[PDB]
């Protein structure tokens, strides 16, 4: 229904 | 060169100036190297500044993280330098026909900051630069008239063992008192006692730091009262030249407040300040 992307805190 | 002889031809060339310092702004921090941190991956990078422009990055420089427009400036981690702006007034002699003397602004960075005080005669070498003035804050539009100023690169404010060995030789002279008393005021004739008294004032007594009480100062006060035509004012001027600090105040030309201190306000800072009188 929608397009979303996610950024993870562990990536820091 | 004179402050009234700088033409457009002499722009971006090394010139030499001399004048009197009128006022200097406080230290201004000038950015040298900027510091950017990625809001996502917390990656830090430093970028240089060219011609007053930050070479900001469009996106994070890391390969794994490439989020655009996620970089932010950390204000308190960027390297900074010292900047100061001075106003120089041309020497009174250069004034052709008694008008308001012209003034030229100067910029000094790093070591030369806080090198010249207000009310001092200096000789400055620097680049005669020119820079546009923006017509308004919120546009790139520029005025056609350029502001002129000087980028200072050098400032000159206008004991060795051999001298000490020389000085110690005079002290051995038996007639040292007469020598100094005769050299303090060469022109005045047959006033040896007056000269001697004047000399002992220059040396002064001995300083004492004294707790359980108050400080005791070895300063000597001398009064020279006598017949008019005798050399009184001449000795006053002669001593006024020798001493490193002093004010030639006269009678009926000075006020009670004028001697001690005057209460005033600073327009630039809008704060209550006090000036130093003749005695101070
Ligand atoms: N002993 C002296 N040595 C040198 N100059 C003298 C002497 N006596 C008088 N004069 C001259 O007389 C003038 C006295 O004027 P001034 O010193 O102004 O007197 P006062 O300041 O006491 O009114 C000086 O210009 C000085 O040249
Ligand atoms: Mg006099
Ligand atoms: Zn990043």
């Amino acid at each position: 229904s929608f397009k979303s992307r996610a950024l993870n805190h562990v990536k820091k | 060169k004179g402050m009234r002889e700088l033409n457009p031809n002499d722009i971006d060339k090394l010139i030499n100036l001399k004048g009197l310092v009128l006022r200097s702004t406080p230290v201004i921090p000038d950015m040298k190297v900027a510091f950017f941190k990625c809001n996502v991956c917390d990656h830090t990078m430093a970028v240089e500044i060219d011609r007053g422009v930050i070479q900001e990055p469009a996106r994070c420089e890391r390969i794994d993280c490439n989020e655009p427009n996620s970089m932010s400036l950390i204000h308190n981690r960027c390297s900074f330098a010292d900047k100061q702006v001075i106003k120089l007034q041309e020497t009174p002699d250069f004034v052709p026909d008694g008008q308001t003397p012209h003034s030229i602004s100067l910029c000094v960075y790093d070591e030369l900051v806080d090198s010249c005080r207000a009310g001092d005669r200096i000789e400055v070498t620097g680049t005669f630069r020119s820079i546009p003035i923006r017509a308004n804050s919120r546009q790139r539009v520029l005025k056609s008239l350029y502001k002129t100023y000087v980028d200072v690169v050098h400032v000159k404010k206008v004991i060795t063992d051999q001298d000490l060995a020389k000085i110690r030789e005079v002290a051995a002279r038996e007639d040292l008192y007469s020598l100094l008393a005769r050299s303090i005021a060469p022109s005045i004739y047959e006033l040896e006692d007056v000269k001697k008294g004047i000399l002992l004032q220059l040396f002064g007594g001995t300083n004492k730091t004294f707790t359980k009480g108050g400080r005791y100062r070895g300063d000597i006060n001398i009064l020279l009262c006598g017949d008019p035509s005798t050399s009184k004012s001449q000795i006053l001027q002669y001593v006024h030249k020798i001493t490193p600090r002093g004010v030639y105040t006269s009678g009926k030309g000075s006020s009670a407040v004028g001697l001690t201190a005057y209460i005033t306000r600073d327009v630039d800072t809008k704060q209550l300040v006090l000036e130093s009188g003749a005695l101070v």
